[PDB]
RNA sequence: CCGUGAGGGAAAGGUGAAAAGAACCCCGGGAGGGGAGUGAAAUAGAGCCUGAAACCGUGGGCUUACAAGCAGUCACGGCCC
RNA sequence: CGAAUGCCGGCAUGAGUAACGAUAAAGAGGGUGAGAAUCCCUCUCGCCGUAAGCCCAAGGGUUCCUACGCAAUGGUCGUCA
RNA sequence: UCGAUGUCGGCUCGUCGCAUCCUGGGGCUGAAGAAGGUCCCAAGGGUUGGGCUGUUCGCCCAUUAAAGCGGCACGCGAGCUGGGUUCAGAACGUCGUGAGACAGUUCGGUCUCUAUCCGCCACGGGCGCAGGAGGCUUGAGGGGGGCUCUUCCUAGUACGAGAGGACCGGAAGGGACGCACCUCUGGUUUCCCAGCUGUCCCUCCAGGGGCAUAAGCUGGGUAGCCAUGUGCGGAAGGGAUAACCGCUGAAAGCAUCUAAGCGGGAAGCCCGCCCCAAGAUGAGGCCUCCCACGGCAGCCGGUAAGGACCCGGGAAGACCACCCGGUGGAUGGGCCGGGGGUGUAAGCGCCGCGAGGCGUUGAGCCGACCGGUCCCAAUCGUCCGAGGUCU
């Protein structure tokens, strides 16, 4: 036998393939699936993807934002049915795999450190011209 | 009291409803019955099991034999699953609908001669302050002169793991008959592609 | 630490007794193929350096 | 406890042990056959084959990295044009390793031989 | 994960800013306060003339941990601040406004008023 | 040999009448032994007169793996001489 | 003499047990030899370098060199010292 | 007991008693209700975290269903600590002409690697369970576990002037504890990747290796082993009872729970649940396999069914034991695809005087994880092993 296919079978039938590619230091909005009283809305929530941890299924990735002065960070399964979609925002050329660093940098040495990808961006311009 | 022999495959996760249910999987079937048990024959209710065929060339005769009596291709392994009369000459997962409760057992994984700190959780002793060579032993063991012995049953290292482990009313979170393959919500003793069985729960 | 010391000398039955399990298990051989010579199996035999059939060594 | 854990120790720390698989590699790519010890060898057979392999590789980048383990070039100059060439149909398994019957005397330690394979 | 030593950033307009946790309102002997819980505190740094004042001992449930918390879609959610709300023993709380988020866990364990009070829920 | 020094202070005898003290051959690197040979005697072979006791080992007879105990004493029974 | 934590000596138990004296480190090849992880040569690796290198003085007193040896000393082995 | 039985408190680890702190079941109540008080039954489980002090104890803060009292050499120093006290130092108050003294205060003050026996925690070997084997099982008998709070519904109903506020029954959510698991969260991850400084080296540049720790520093880190994380458990139910409450009912024309007899009734006793277990010598049962071999309830020798040694190994493991496999083969190692991590290698080309930057490029490297492939090694073999006693 195969643990693993039998595994990735399982979850076959759960796996997304519509959500956007992204690395860390991309900046990121979550349309998210939220309930409360006593319906169900959508919030975004948009923050510098920090950490992509990956598993083909179980991969999640974190993304961090700060909000109204108190820095906020979220870990979101890559392949959850909360998730109604995700736009990219920006391509942020991080050198690094994980950006546990950024929780202790400013604002401003954050954007020197992560000043833009202009490469995974014409090439994003470089589609979105379908016919 | 249905059950069925099976194997340890792994766990993953699904979604159900907008909520994660943590999931282990289990090949179970197909599980074809090689003997049963009587009350006139043998003094009690119960079904052989056979599970995982296995290479003749390493089946001896008596093994051979005895699976001639019953009609039935050789395997692997074989366990009980008392109380238990099947109507029919091969047990599957089918038996199981999601939604319902099973008691799983397995044969732990082996911690070897694990320690006191490990195997009943003491506490040792401190780090600090003047810990002479103690960090992780266990403390005082009896009294003094009476009872002037040690317990039986007392609390020691020594092996641990590697032992039965009977895990119960666990959830049937679906099952993939396709394949064989159970899905049940909670944690499965063992390692994977070890054997376990799934017994209906006895819980209420 | 207290220096623990046995009690009793230990009686010569009781140490020979102890000692039922010092016996040496004799060494498992077998004969070489191609020179019948014994030693273990799963060794390249030292008598005709022959293994597997084919030569491997000089002796 | 030691579940699923590859590659022992040797008594060795972490660069001893790099230094004895290298020290051996240099020793065995140079020589056919050498004789160690049952464990060594064993250990030594994955070390080596990947350098090779390389080596069936040719390309500059490999003669760099096999480079590191073995530091001597005219060694490794021997590795790329002569061993590794009659071994571009071979499908790994490189090195064979066998076992010596009789056994060291100062220590019993149990002898076993790696070579290159044909 | 918040237990007795842990000081809390105060998320309100009480005066004080900052509180020793000594207690969590959680049952017999309860090891850490999370999200929505509440706790028994010190005032150890408020300021001048407000409504609290350094020594008062104090309720205030916690609204915002350095500790991440899971929840039941396999998300979670963390914030650089350990941070509560000083409430009444009717948890109300006795602040007029509060300050930066507050998790979405606190509206499920009764504490509307500073969910609608708090800038951005999550 | 101990102590810087005054000073302290041991253990250790015996082949045989006579070396006639084992040439030579054999296994072994040697030590050691196995025959040959000497002798009245060689478990008198120099690690030697006699060679006790603890202690160690090899072979044999009885006996023991549901039993308990200052180990022995009394009676009976089975096996060995 | 059966005892004096007796005196001299011999031999047992703990026991094939702890330990074999700095965690700076080892690997292969060639030779030697009855016999080699432990000796010689060669290459690779590690280690000290205000030293773990080089001189002088106290103290030790032949331990320096070479040839032939391994019973005993060497905390194993030894063809080495 | 002075040819030594180490003495306070704490930590660790328990276990027992019940004069019960809590949860449970009752009687009386100046018991309306809720909440209390007082005796009775009950020892299954539980009985928090802190501030002061060497402290036991006690006081106090915040809580709680509650923060119980006691025995085990005021349990527990060949298990730890060593604050108190209780050697030598020093000083204060006091007594003494003095040397010194008091237990009164004060600062300081060597706590000893190796377990022979019982005992305990785990693991094997031998033998035995009348033929010899390979498997699967009954469960006598032991062990484990046993806790509790909260909020809504019943219902703001019965009760009460009012505040307050039920029994019975029914749902939901927690706390501490326990067993196992590693999908998620979170740690380690000793060389999986990368960056970096100084020095020596290979090969001058470039690209690299050594050392800086037993990883040189730093940023990341699969598997595995882990918890803060996840699932699960406490039960339901059946039976017999304790304190109490009765039915029928004499003695004793009434009365009486008892003297004949039958009921109700505790978190506690019994079973049920999880784990071990036929050395359960009372050594059990079932399925299949082997057989009726030679020489002289015994011996020797060769086989059968089988096993053991040997080997490649394993989330199994100190050795041993256990589990898989041994060319009729995917067990380990290597090779290959995937996962995974690091995060765009070297080389060349373009821009820049230069450190560098850009593209080739998610590139190269790349342990453990899921699988494929006989390239390498588990070659070839050896040794044990029934003839089944008697009525
Ligand atoms: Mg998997
Ligand atoms: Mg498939
Ligand atoms: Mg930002
Ligand atoms: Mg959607
Ligand atoms: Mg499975
Ligand atoms: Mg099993
Ligand atoms: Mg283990
Ligand atoms: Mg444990
Ligand atoms: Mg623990
Ligand atoms: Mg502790
Ligand atoms: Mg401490
Ligand atoms: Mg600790
Ligand atoms: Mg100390
Ligand atoms: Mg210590
Ligand atoms: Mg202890
Ligand atoms: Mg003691
Ligand atoms: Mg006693
Ligand atoms: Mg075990
Ligand atoms: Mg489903
Ligand atoms: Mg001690
Ligand atoms: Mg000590
Ligand atoms: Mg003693
Ligand atoms: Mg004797
Ligand atoms: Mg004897
Ligand atoms: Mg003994
Ligand atoms: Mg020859
Ligand atoms: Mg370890
Ligand atoms: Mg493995
Ligand atoms: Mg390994
Ligand atoms: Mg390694
Ligand atoms: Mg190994
Ligand atoms: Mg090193
Ligand atoms: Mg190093
Ligand atoms: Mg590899
Ligand atoms: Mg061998
Ligand atoms: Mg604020
Ligand atoms: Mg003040
Ligand atoms: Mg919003
Ligand atoms: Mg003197
Ligand atoms: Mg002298
Ligand atoms: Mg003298
Ligand atoms: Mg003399
Ligand atoms: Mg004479
Ligand atoms: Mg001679
Ligand atoms: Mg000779
Ligand atoms: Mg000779
Ligand atoms: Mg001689
Ligand atoms: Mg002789
Ligand atoms: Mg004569
Ligand atoms: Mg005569
Ligand atoms: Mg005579
Ligand atoms: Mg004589
Ligand atoms: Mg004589
Ligand atoms: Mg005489
Ligand atoms: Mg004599
Ligand atoms: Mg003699
Ligand atoms: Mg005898
Ligand atoms: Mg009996
Ligand atoms: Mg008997
Ligand atoms: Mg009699
Ligand atoms: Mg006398
Ligand atoms: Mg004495
Ligand atoms: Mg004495
Ligand atoms: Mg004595
Ligand atoms: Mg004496
Ligand atoms: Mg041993
Ligand atoms: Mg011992
Ligand atoms: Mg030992
Ligand atoms: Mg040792
Ligand atoms: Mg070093
Ligand atoms: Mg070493
Ligand atoms: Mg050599
Ligand atoms: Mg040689
Ligand atoms: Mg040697
Ligand atoms: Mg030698
Ligand atoms: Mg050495
Ligand atoms: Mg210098
Ligand atoms: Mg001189
Ligand atoms: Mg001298
Ligand atoms: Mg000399
Ligand atoms: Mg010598
Ligand atoms: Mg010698
Ligand atoms: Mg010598
Ligand atoms: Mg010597
Ligand atoms: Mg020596
Ligand atoms: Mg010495
Ligand atoms: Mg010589
Ligand atoms: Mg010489
Ligand atoms: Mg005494
Ligand atoms: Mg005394
Ligand atoms: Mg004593
Ligand atoms: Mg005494
Ligand atoms: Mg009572
Ligand atoms: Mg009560
Ligand atoms: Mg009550
Ligand atoms: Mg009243
Ligand atoms: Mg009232
Ligand atoms: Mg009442
Ligand atoms: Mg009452
Ligand atoms: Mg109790
Ligand atoms: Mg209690
Ligand atoms: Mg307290
Ligand atoms: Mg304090
Ligand atoms: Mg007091
Ligand atoms: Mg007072
Ligand atoms: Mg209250
Ligand atoms: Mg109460
Ligand atoms: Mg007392
Ligand atoms: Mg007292
Ligand atoms: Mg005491
Ligand atoms: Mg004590
Ligand atoms: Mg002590
Ligand atoms: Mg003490
Ligand atoms: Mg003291
Ligand atoms: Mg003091
Ligand atoms: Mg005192
Ligand atoms: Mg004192
Ligand atoms: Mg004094
Ligand atoms: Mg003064
Ligand atoms: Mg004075
Ligand atoms: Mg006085
Ligand atoms: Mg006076
Ligand atoms: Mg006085
Ligand atoms: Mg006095
Ligand atoms: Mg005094
Ligand atoms: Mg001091
Ligand atoms: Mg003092
Ligand atoms: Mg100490
Ligand atoms: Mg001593
Ligand atoms: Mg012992
Ligand atoms: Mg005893
Ligand atoms: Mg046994
Ligand atoms: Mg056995
Ligand atoms: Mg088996
Ligand atoms: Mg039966
Ligand atoms: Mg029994
Ligand atoms: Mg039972
Ligand atoms: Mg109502
Ligand atoms: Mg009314
Ligand atoms: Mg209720
Ligand atoms: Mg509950
Ligand atoms: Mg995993
Ligand atoms: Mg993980
Ligand atoms: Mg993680
Ligand atoms: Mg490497
Ligand atoms: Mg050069
Ligand atoms: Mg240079
Ligand atoms: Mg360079
Ligand atoms: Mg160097
Ligand atoms: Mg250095
Ligand atoms: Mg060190
Ligand atoms: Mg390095
Ligand atoms: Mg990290
Ligand atoms: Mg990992
Ligand atoms: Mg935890
Ligand atoms: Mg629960
Ligand atoms: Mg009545
Ligand atoms: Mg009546
Ligand atoms: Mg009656
Ligand atoms: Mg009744
Ligand atoms: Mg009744
Ligand atoms: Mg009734
Ligand atoms: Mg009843
Ligand atoms: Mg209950
Ligand atoms: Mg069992
Ligand atoms: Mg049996
Ligand atoms: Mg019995
Ligand atoms: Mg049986
Ligand atoms: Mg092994
Ligand atoms: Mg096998
Ligand atoms: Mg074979
Ligand atoms: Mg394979
Ligand atoms: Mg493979
Ligand atoms: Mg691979
Ligand atoms: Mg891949
Ligand atoms: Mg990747
Ligand atoms: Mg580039
Ligand atoms: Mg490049
Ligand atoms: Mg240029
Ligand atoms: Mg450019
Ligand atoms: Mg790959
Ligand atoms: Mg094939
Ligand atoms: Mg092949
Ligand atoms: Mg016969
Ligand atoms: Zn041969």
């Amino acid at each position: 036998m195969n643990r693993g296919a039998l595994i990735k079978l399982v979850e076959s039938r759960y796996v997304r393939t519509d959500l956007p590619e992204f690395r860390p230091g991309d900046t990121v909005r979550v349309s998210y699936k939220v309930k409360e009283g006593n319906r169900t809305r959508i919030q975004d929530f948009e923050g510098i993807v920090i950490r992509i941890r990956r598993n083909g299924f179980n991969t999640t990735f974190t993304v961090r934002k700060v909000s109204y002065g108190v820095g906020v960070e979220r870990i979101f399964p890559l392949h959850s049915p909360l998730i109604q979609k995700i736009d990219i925002v920006q391509r942020g050329r991080a050198r690094r795999a994980k950006l546990y660093f950024i929780r202790n940098l400013s604002d401003r040495e954050i954007r020197r450190k992560l000043r833009a990808d202009r490469k995974r961006i014409d090439q994003d311009r470089a589609a979105e011209r379908a016919a | 009291m249905k059950g069925i022999l099976g194997v340890k495959v792994g766990m993953t996760r699904i979604f159900r409803d907008d909520r994660a249910v943590p999931v282990t999987v289990i090949l179970a079937g197909p599980c074809p019955v090689v003997q049963r048990r009587t009350p006139e024959k043998d003094g009690y209710t119960a079904v052989q099991l056979g599970f995982l065929p296995q290479n003749p060339k390493r089946v001896n005769r008596p093994l051979k034999g005895h699976f001639a009596k019953a009609g039935v291709e050789p395997v692997r392994i074989l366990r009980e699953i008392r109380d238990f009369n099947p109507e029919g000459d091969t047990v599957t997962v089918e038996i199981f609908k999601p939604g319902e409760r099973v008691d799983v057992t397995g044969t732990s994984k082996g911690r070897g001669f694990a320690g006191v700190m490990k195997r009943w959780n003491f506490a040792g002793g401190p780090d600090s302050h003047g810990a002479h060579k103690i960090h992780r032993h266990p403390g005082s063991i009896g009294n003094r002169k009476t009872p002037g012995r040690v317990y039986k049953g007392k609390k020691m290292a020594g092996h641990y793991g590697a032992e039965r482990v009977t895990v119960m009313n666990l959830e049937v979170v679906d099952v993939i008959p396709e394949e064989n393959l159970l899905l049940v919500k909670g944690a499965v003793p063992g390692p994977n592609g070890g054997l376990v069985i799934v017994r209906e729960t006895k819980k209420a | 630490a207290k220096h623990p010391v046995p009690k009793k000398k230990t009686s010569k039955a009781r140490r020979d007794a102890r000692r039922s399990h010092h016996a040496l298990t004799p060494p498992t051989l077998v004969p070489c193929p191609e020179c019948k010579a014994m030693k273990p199996p799963h060794t390249v035999c030292p008598e005709c350096g022959y293994y597997a059939g084919r030569k491997v060594l000089e002796v | 406890m030691r579940h699923l854990k590859s590659g022992r120790k040797l008594n060795r720390h972490s660069s001893h042990r790099l230094a004895l698989y290298r020290n051996q590699a240099k020793s065995l790519l140079t020589h056919g056959r050498i004789t160690t010890t049952v464990p060594k060898a064993k250990e030594l057979r994955g070390f080596v084959d990947h350098l090779i392999h390389l080596a069936k590789r040719g390309d500059l980048h490999a003669r760099r990295l096999v480079l590191r383990d073995l530091q001597d070039v005219k060694l490794v100059r021997k590795l790329f044009d002569e061993i590794a060439p009659r071994y571009r149909d071979r499908q790994g398994g490189y090195t064979r390793v066998l076992k010596l019957a009789e056994r060291r005397r100062g220590d019993g330690a149990p002898l076993a031989l790696v070579e290159l394979v044909e | 994960m918040i237990q007795p030593q842990t000081y809390l950033e105060v998320a309100d307009n009480t005066g004080a800013r900052k509180i020793m946790c000594i207690r969590v309102l959680k049952g017999s002997n309860a090891k850490y306060a999370t999200v929505g819980d509440v706790i028994v505190a010190s005032v150890k740094e408020a300021i001048p003339r407000g409504a609290v004042k350094e020594g008062d001992v104090v309720k205030a449930v916690v609204v915002r941990t350095k500790k991440e918390i899971k929840r039941p879609d396999g998300s979670a959610i963390r914030f650089d601040d350990n941070a509560a709300v000083i409430i009444n023993n009717q948890l109300e709380p006795r602040g007029t406004r509060v300050f930066g988020p507050v998790a979405r866990e606190l509206r499920e364990k009764g504490f509307m008023k500073i969910v609608s009070l708090a800038p951005e829920v999550l």
